């Protein structure tokens, strides 16, 4: 686990180099973004229960065969384990958003998650549908004003969409 | 009562700038009052000295070889016993001034330059010009510079610490004298060596005649042509950069005019200003459709009032009456916005705008037709 | 997609290893 | 869909005028012509105006301009009022 | 007008100097302070008709003597020409925020207003009770940002200072 | 005229020095408290009109002899003049607060201001009382403790600016004294 | 009684025929660029160069152009010491490609009228590419 | 005018006017003195018609003048009676012309587009015309009211 | 349907569908899961969307239910809300069909002639559909409430 600032230092140390002036200014504008990054993380954790339980409700409506007897999410424990995995992935994606780096997300959330779902028999293509339903439920909740000053957050919301896409290809 | 005192009077004790300068062209351009403060830095003694050499020499260009005669009277200003009105007295009495504007100039041209340089004022009428000639013939050049400055006019306008500027006075005592000022300060990029012909008449730029045009307009009281007031003028240096719908700018005199297209233009202004006389008369009474019913519609709507806003249930449902001054009358935001679009919507204003676009085109098409015998023509 | 099993991502040791002593990763 | 699908001599469709317009072409001319009837003196139909100025699509100008010539008409002017010149794609 | 650029080119041209280093430095401050005051000009462009309506009837609720016969609100034609004047002053403040300084309010909205309000007997307290109302309705995080509300309420107070 | 960055060059020129790492410390403090300075000058010119009539009318309510026959604020020609020069003094004070140096208040405005008032007949003891009332208001707006006008700032303290501007008003209170 | 009547027949009309002559869609009286210039008698050198250089083929196309044709006195003003140094070699019979690039610079795509250019600064690309 | 409508029908057939179509014009021009009297007696009763005809409109439709209605305020009811004055003017044109084509081309073609763009209830406009017809017909004899009643009723149909 | 308009359009030219026309059919069958779910969410909120929509309509238009209005009385207001149910049912057909052609062929062709004959103000039916759009758009997500609102705005434009 290393953030976006330590990712630059880890690359410079293997070269034996100081950080040049064009690299410090690329890091001084990450500080300038700053408050806009913490506004995104505040908005996806304050609604973190609503992101999971709405995207789950919209996933068994499109795929009703998951909750039929014989489906992978039919029982009390198999339904609660379905909502559990979505909260874990959403937890680690917000860790990578506050870090600026997807290192913590694939260190300890995505390593072996694909081979876990093959062992259990869980359809990993339907798990990817659930990550994408949590993606746009939190992308749309990032770019609404609602107590924030007006400005451009377009590069940070594109960064947050990249973590949801990385988790959705590392699962199937 | 709009203005209360002119600029020819001293300023009152309760104002910073004068009143007639506040809505004149004074606020819009570079012809303003530069004042020397009480204690001057040597960098901001140049800001007062560059403004003097602009005005008193009339955008002539003093080379540094010929600024060397002025270092004696410059330093007497930089010390601080010569005020600005005493610096310009010695600068007018200089040698580089008398070579430029006196020793090749007709006596009309020298007085109208002294009216432009020492005062901010083109020469007003003729007997004022005549009395200023009638000191130089009797008292010489020396006392005649004390005529412009040691009268009441210089003290009331410039005092003793303002550099002279071309005054945009507001009130002009003949209205012709506004035209003289625009014909004398004729351009930011101009100077009296060019306008007086004092470079082309002589040898290698020296030995010039400083001869005047517009001499006859002083004696015979005759207006200046409008081209000399609108094409090369202080009004283009102090241009307000408005949107003006009759744009006052003089268009360039075209090559290839023809007497056919002048006759169609001359006719159509007579169609427009005859229509304007019969449309102005038609208006002010019966222009408005909803005006004869206004007293009948104002006597019908004067009941059912709800003081605590939110009445008029009309059944049990609720209605949201607002008691604003505008909406009580039934008006909207488009009720006051219609006054802004009355330029391409009114019939009395469409005629007058279309009339004066045409007399603009006619005044420059006619004047290009004042050219003659070896003219090559066109087929439109 | 993901780093090899066990390797902490972004903190590899073969980053700037020269060719003359580079060891192929099993 | 377009008039240049290869139909020519020795085909099943009768020989007619073929245009070089694309499917749903949107180029139109502006023409002017006079076209007398030359048949009213044995039909006795009503009298009609024969001086015409109208906008005609590119897709039909070959057939129309070739019909006005067969029937003795005279074309006085023609101009392109809609469309580009030597455009490769974008005439649709 | 009076902008950042026009003051540093007219003080230069009075001296005879090229655009110097302190000139280009002042135009950099036009780049930093830009997005604050271009954010209040756009809030005024899309919400002016609701501002002018609310600022206009504050003039007549406060002074209801204007609607008497004899005064400057005696019919529907003068009342429409009252709300029109508030929409002129509000449109010039939007022009001042776009230019950068007090260019448009000086030459188009102030220079002569002390004269045309005396002859036409228009009370000027009725003008400023409409401008002071909008300055006091500004809820500085709701309406716009906090730095836009500084730039907005600066020209609002510049206008009240000129009419009073 | 001068400002803050030009005083530290004029001082470092009679000693023929470069301006190096020690003299750069008072200036980096100046450029870092710059947004506090503009926030204080904005808070003064935005209330400039109402401060002067606050002050001239307070100069009357404590001294009724200024509106008496022959008093220096008797006609409308003289009462308006007292409201004019109050606005010039507040203008030249707020120039010096923006620059950071009273080098412009003391050579344009205050240089020769005292002897002018003697040639006119302006009482100096009452014109001190006007600037003193204006000092109480300018330190009230900077510290956001005006009782009837709350401007909206970010949270912090501007006590040094409230004391830089109090010395500017005391120069005017000492020059025409 | 008005100033600007409206055209049309029948009830609710003003007494002015449709289109001022009962001609809703009038025919084009104007002529081509190459012949409206040859008719004026002052674009003599210009039109002769368009025919000799080959640029006349695209000045007749239907594309809305805005030509800036120089008067015959303009082509006779090229005898200046400065401008002669730049263009005196275009008189050689082998420099036709250089003449086409100098002529095609005056054909602007689009119909820019003198009233639409009032107080507006516009930048476009000529038919030469600059 | 029926003279205009009677010639267009003949030119479409490309023939002279039939003997019957000529009887239309002489029977129409014969009644010219009568139509001038009818339309003129309505012209002298504008305020009594458009005002009485308007107030009755404000009792059968009290919402158009209430808060939120289209004609709420001094100005919207002033513009209210302006429309009524337009249509009483057009009805007198149709009486002298012997046709409804004056009313049709002025105030009936595209009327639903104009009023829909203004937010005005077209059903409330026709209610004011039905109220002006009763005031108008009460000042004329039954011989005349039955004749002028057709021009009022023809506009009501097109306005629905 | 999207498929129908592609087949009839390529029949008028007497040719096969092009790859650009077949991509629109592939792109449409891919969104079939989202369309069947959005239509289901509206069908489950009939009584709320309809009752909620007709409740707001009688506050913006209190005259339609007052004495004299078209929908005056319980029986009339019942048929009032009956019409809103027709257009809510048609909107669910358009969301599932992939286009607005079911809304047009059922209840938009001749709608102004139908409502002008019944005496109903067509401007009130468009106001009642705009109120149902706000209620239906408050039960959906960010992007699913945007497209469903477009099907409500198409019906109002064609109803004016
Ligand atoms: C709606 C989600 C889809 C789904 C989920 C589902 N998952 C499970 C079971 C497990 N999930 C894990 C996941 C993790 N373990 C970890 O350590 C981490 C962080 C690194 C994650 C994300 C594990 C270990 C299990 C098995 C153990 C357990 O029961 O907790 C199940 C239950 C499978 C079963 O047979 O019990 C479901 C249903 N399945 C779906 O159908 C949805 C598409
Ligand atoms: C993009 C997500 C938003 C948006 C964001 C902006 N926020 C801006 C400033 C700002 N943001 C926060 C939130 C954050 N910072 C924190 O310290 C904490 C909690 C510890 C959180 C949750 C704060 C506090 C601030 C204030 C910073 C300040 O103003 O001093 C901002 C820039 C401000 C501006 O330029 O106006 C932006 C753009 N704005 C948007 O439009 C989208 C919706
Ligand atoms: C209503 C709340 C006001 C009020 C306003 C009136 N103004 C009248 C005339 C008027 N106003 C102006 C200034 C205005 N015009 C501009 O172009 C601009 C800025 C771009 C401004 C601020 C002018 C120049 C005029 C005269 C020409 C005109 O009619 O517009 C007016 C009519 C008075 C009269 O006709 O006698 C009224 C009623 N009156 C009030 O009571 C408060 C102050
Ligand atoms: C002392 C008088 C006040 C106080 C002042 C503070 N203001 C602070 C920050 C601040 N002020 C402004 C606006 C200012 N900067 C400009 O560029 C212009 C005009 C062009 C002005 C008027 C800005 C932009 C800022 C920075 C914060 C922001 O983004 O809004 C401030 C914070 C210290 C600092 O950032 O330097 C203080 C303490 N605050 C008070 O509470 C007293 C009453
Ligand atoms: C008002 C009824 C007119 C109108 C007048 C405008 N005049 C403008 C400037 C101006 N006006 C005069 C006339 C007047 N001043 C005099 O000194 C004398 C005689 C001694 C007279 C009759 C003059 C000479 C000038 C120019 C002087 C100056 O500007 O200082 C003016 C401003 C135009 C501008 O700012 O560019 C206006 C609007 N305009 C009208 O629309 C009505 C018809
Ligand atoms: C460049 C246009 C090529 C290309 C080559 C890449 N090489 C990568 C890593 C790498 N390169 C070398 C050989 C290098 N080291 C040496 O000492 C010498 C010669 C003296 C050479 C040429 C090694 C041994 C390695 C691996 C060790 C390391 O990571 O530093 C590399 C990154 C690969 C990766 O991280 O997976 C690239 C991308 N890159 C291109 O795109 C074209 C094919
Ligand atoms: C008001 C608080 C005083 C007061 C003031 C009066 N001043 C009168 C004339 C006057 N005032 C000034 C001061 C002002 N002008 C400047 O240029 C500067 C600094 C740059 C300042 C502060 C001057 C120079 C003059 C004389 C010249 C002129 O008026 O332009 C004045 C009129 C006297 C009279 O009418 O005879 C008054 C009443 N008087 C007071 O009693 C309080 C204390
Ligand atoms: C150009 C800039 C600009 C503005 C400043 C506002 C001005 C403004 N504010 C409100 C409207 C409002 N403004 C507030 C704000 C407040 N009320 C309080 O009691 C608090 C003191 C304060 C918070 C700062 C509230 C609560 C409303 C809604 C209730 C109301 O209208 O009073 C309205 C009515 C319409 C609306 O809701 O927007 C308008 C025009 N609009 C603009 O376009
Ligand atoms: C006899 C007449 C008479 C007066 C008029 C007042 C005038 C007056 N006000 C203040 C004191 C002040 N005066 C002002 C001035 C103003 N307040 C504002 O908000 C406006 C901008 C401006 C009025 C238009 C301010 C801001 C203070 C500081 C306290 C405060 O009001 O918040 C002081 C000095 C300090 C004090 O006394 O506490 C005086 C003399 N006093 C008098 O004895
Ligand atoms: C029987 C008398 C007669 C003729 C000849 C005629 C020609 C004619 N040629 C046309 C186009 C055309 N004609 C050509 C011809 C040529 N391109 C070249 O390079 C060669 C120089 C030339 C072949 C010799 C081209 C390329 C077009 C299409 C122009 C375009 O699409 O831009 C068109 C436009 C309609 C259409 O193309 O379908 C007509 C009407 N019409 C007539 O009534
Ligand atoms: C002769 C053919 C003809 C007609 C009829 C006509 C009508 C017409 N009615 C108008 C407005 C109006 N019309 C009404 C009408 C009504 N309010 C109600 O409650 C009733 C249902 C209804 C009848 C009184 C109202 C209130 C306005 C003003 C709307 C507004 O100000 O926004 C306007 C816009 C302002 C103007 O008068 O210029 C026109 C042009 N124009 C024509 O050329
Ligand atoms: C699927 C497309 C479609 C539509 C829309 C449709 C409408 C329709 N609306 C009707 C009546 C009606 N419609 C309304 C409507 C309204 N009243 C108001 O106040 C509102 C403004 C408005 C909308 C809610 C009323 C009151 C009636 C009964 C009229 C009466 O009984 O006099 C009737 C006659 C009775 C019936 O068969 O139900 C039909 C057929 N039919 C269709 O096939």
């Amino acid at each position: 686990m290393l953030d976006a600032f330590a990712k630059v230092v880890a690359q410079a140390d293997a070269r034996g180099e100081f950080l040049s002036n064009t690299q410090i200014d690329a890091l001084s504008k990450m500080v300038k973004e700053g408050n806009q990054r913490l506004d995104i993380v505040n908005k996806v954790t304050s609604n973190a229960s609503a992101i999971v339980t709405n995207s789950a409700r919209a996933l068994f409506a499109e795929q009703p065969q998951l909750i039929q007897p014989g489906g992978n999410a039919y029982t009390s424990r198999r339904m609660a384990a379905c909502l559990r995995d979505m909260e874990i992935v959403l937890r680690y994606v917000s860790y990578a958003m506050i870090a600026g780096d997807s290192s913590v997300l694939d260190d300890r959330c995505l390593n072996g998650l694909r081979e876990t779902y093959q062992a259990l028999g869980t359809p990993g293509s339907s798990v990817a549908v659930a990550i994408q339903k949590m993606k746009d439920a939190s992308v749309a909740l990032a770019n609404d004003t609602t107590g924030t000053p007006i400005g451009d957050c377009s590069s940070l919301v594109a960064e947050l969409a990249g973590y949801f896409d990385r988790a959705a290809v590392s699962v199937v | 009562k709009v203005v209360d005192r002119l600029d020819s009077q001293p300023s009152a004790a309760f104002e910073q700038t004068k009143q007639v300068y506040t809505f004149s062209r004074y606020i819009l351009g570079p012809h303003r009052a530069v004042v020397a403060p009480v204690a001057m830095d040597p960098s901001e003694k140049e800001v007062v000295l560059r403004a003097v050499y602009r005005q008193v020499f009339g955008n002539a260009y003093i080379m540094e070889e010929e600024r060397a005669e002025l270092r004696v009277m410059e330093s007497q200003f930089l010390l601080g016993e010569l005020s600005v009105k005493e610096l310009v007295r010695a600068l007018a009495k200089s040698s580089t001034y008398k070579v430029r504007f006196f020793e090749g100039a007709v006596q009309y041209r020298f007085i109208e330059l002294c009216f432009k340089h020492l005062l901010g004022r083109a020469p007003d009428n003729h007997e004022e010009i005549a009395v200023h000639m009638r000191k130089y013939q009797q008292e010489g050049y020396d006392a005649e510079i004390d005529s412009y400055l040691d009268a009441g006019e210089y003290d009331n306008v410039f005092g003793d610490d303002t550099v002279p500027f071309l005054r945009f006075r507001g009130v002009y005592t003949p209205c012709d004298s506004f035209n003289r000022q625009c014909a004398l300060q004729g351009g930011w990029a101009n100077s009296d060596k060019a306008m007086g012909g004092a470079a082309l008449s002589g040898y290698n730029g020296s030995d010039g005649r400083q001869m005047s045009t517009m001499i006859g307009n002083y004696i015979s009281g005759k207006p200046i042509p409008y081209e000399k007031v609108a094409a090369d003028t202080p009004l283009k240096s102090t241009a307000p950069n408005w949107y003006a719908r009759p744009n006052p700018a003089l268009a360039p005199q075209p090559a290839y005019v023809s007497a056919k297209e002048i006759a169609e233009l001359r006719s159509r202004v007579s169609k427009l200003e005859a229509a304007w006389s019969v449309a102005v008369k038609q208006s002010a009474a019966a222009k408005d459709t909803v005006e004869t019913w206004r007293a009948a519609a104002k006597e019908m709507a004067a009941m059912r009032g709800i003081s605590p806003m939110g009445e008029a249930y009309f059944g049990g449902i609720a209605q949201k009456v607002d008691n604003g001054a505008l909406a009580q009358l039934g008006n909207k935001a488009s009720s006051y916005k219609k006054y802004l679009y009355a330029i391409e919507t009114d019939e009395v204003s469409r005629l007058e705008v279309d009339l004066e676009e045409a007399k603009g085109q006619l005044r420059v098409l006619e004047a290009a037709m004042a050219k003659s015998t070896p003219m090559t023509r066109t087929a439109e | 997609q993901l780093a090899p099993p066990g390797i902490p991502p972004g903190e590899d040791a073969r980053n700037n290893q020269s060719l003359r002593q580079y060891v192929a990763r099993p | 869909a377009y008039d240049m699908d290869g139909t020519g001599a020795g085909s099943l469709e009768p020989r007619g005028i073929k245009s070089s317009a694309v499917e749903k072409d949107s180029r139109c001319f502006k023409v002017t012509f006079v076209l007398p009837s030359q048949s009213r003196l044995y039909t006795f139909r009503e009298l009609q105006n024969v001086y015409t100025t109208k906008m005609v699509p590119f897709s039909s100008w070959y057939a129309e301009q070739q019909r006005i010539q067969k029937m003795g008409g005279k074309i006085l002017k023609v101009e392109l009022v809609a469309g580009g010149q030597m455009r490769s794609v974008g005439n649709q | 007008m009076k902008s950042v650029i026009t003051t540093v080119v007219s003080a230069a041209d009075a001296a005879g100097r090229f655009p110097s280093n302190s000139d280009l430095e002042s135009i950099q401050g036009n780049i930093q302070r830009s997005a604050a005051r271009l954010e209040a000009a756009e809030k005024l462009a899309g919400n002016h008709e609701a501002v002018v309506k609310e600022a206009g009837d504050a003039c007549f609720a406060k002074y209801a003597y204007l609607k008497n016969p004899g005064e400057a609100g005696e019919n529907q034609e003068k009342i429409n020409k009252c709300y029109r004047d508030v929409d002129h002053y509000m449109r010039l403040v939007n022009y001042c925020l776009v230019v950068g300084g007090t260019g448009p309010l000086d030459e188009w909205g102030i220079a002569g207003a002390r004269e045309v309000y005396r002859t036409l007997n228009l009370p000027t307290s009725a003008y400023v009770a409409s401008i002071a109302y909008t300055r006091d309705r500004l809820c500085v995080p709701r309406d716009m940002s906090a730095q836009a509300g500084v730039e907005f309420s600066a020209y609002l107070d510049y206008l009240i200072n000129a009419l009073s | 005229m001068l400002d803050a960055f030009s005083r530290v060059v004029v001082n470092s020129d009679a000693k023929a020095a470069y301006v190096g790492g020690s003299d750069l410390q008072a200036l980096k403090s100046f450029i870092a408290d710059g947004n506090k300075r503009l926030d204080a000058v904005n808070s003064i010119v935005s209330n400039a009109s109402c401060m002067v009539s606050d002050a001239v009318s307070g100069m009357i309510c404590e001294n009724p002899g200024l509106i008496s026959p022959g008093g220096n604020c008797y006609t409308n020609r003289r009462m308006a003049a007292c409201l004019r020069d109050g606005e010039i003094i507040l203008r030249y004070v707020s120039y010096a607060l923006l620059a950071g140096d009273a080098s412009v208040l003391e050579d344009r405005c205050l240089n020769g201001l005292k002897e002018t008032y003697i040639a006119l007949g302006v009482p100096t003891n009452s014109s001190i009382r006007a600037v003193s009332i204006m000092k109480a208001q300018a330190v009230a707006f900077i510290t956001n403790t005006a009782t009837e006008r709350k401007m909206s700032f970010a949270a912090g303290d501007c006590t040094s600016l409230a004391s830089e501007v109090a010395s500017y008003f005391d120069r005017v209170g000492a020059a025409i004294s | 009684r008005t100033a600007y009547p409206y055209t049309g027949s029948g009830y609710g009309s003003a007494g002015v025929p449709y289109g001022q002559d009962t001609y809703g869609y009038k025919a084009t009286t104007a002529k081509s660029i190459t012949e409206t210039a040859a008719q004026a008698g002052v674009f003599n050198t210009f039109v002769k160069l368009l025919n000799e250089s080959g640029v006349e083929k695209l000045v007749e196309q239907a594309g809305p152009y805005t030509v800036f044709a120089p008067t015959d006195d303009a082509f006779a003003a090229l005898l200046e010491p400065h401008s002669f140094n730049k263009l005196a070699t275009l008189l050689r019979p082998e420099n036709n490609d250089a003449l086409r690039k100098v002529l095609m610079h005056h054909v602007i795509p689009g119909a820019f009228t003198s009233a639409s250019l009032m107080d507006r600064a516009v930048t476009v690309k000529s038919l030469a590419g600059e | 005018s029926i003279v205009t409508k009677s010639i267009v029908n003949a030119d479409a057939e490309a023939r002279y006017l039939s003997p019957g179509e000529l009887d239309r014009i002489k029977s129409f021009v014969l009644s010219g003195q009568r139509r001038l009297r009818i339309a003129q007696t309505l012209t002298e009763n504008r305020e009594r018609i458009v005002k009485q005809g308007g107030q009755q409109l404000f009792q059968r439709r009290p919402d158009v003048v209430s808060p939120g209605g289209n004609a709420y305020g001094e100005e919207m009811t002033a513009t209210c009676l302006r429309d009524l004055d337009y249509y009483l003017r057009l009805v007198t044109y149709g009486i002298i012309a012997g046709d409804v084509t004056p009313i049709e081309e002025i105030g009936l073609v595209g009327v639903k587009e104009m009023y829909s763009a203004l937010g005005t209830p077209i059903s409330g406009v026709a209610e004011g015309i039905r109220c002006m017809k009763d005031v108008a017909c009460s000042l004329l004899s039954g011989e005349d009211a039955a004749e002028v009643g057709f021009y009022f009723d023809y506009t009501l149909a097109a306005m629905q």
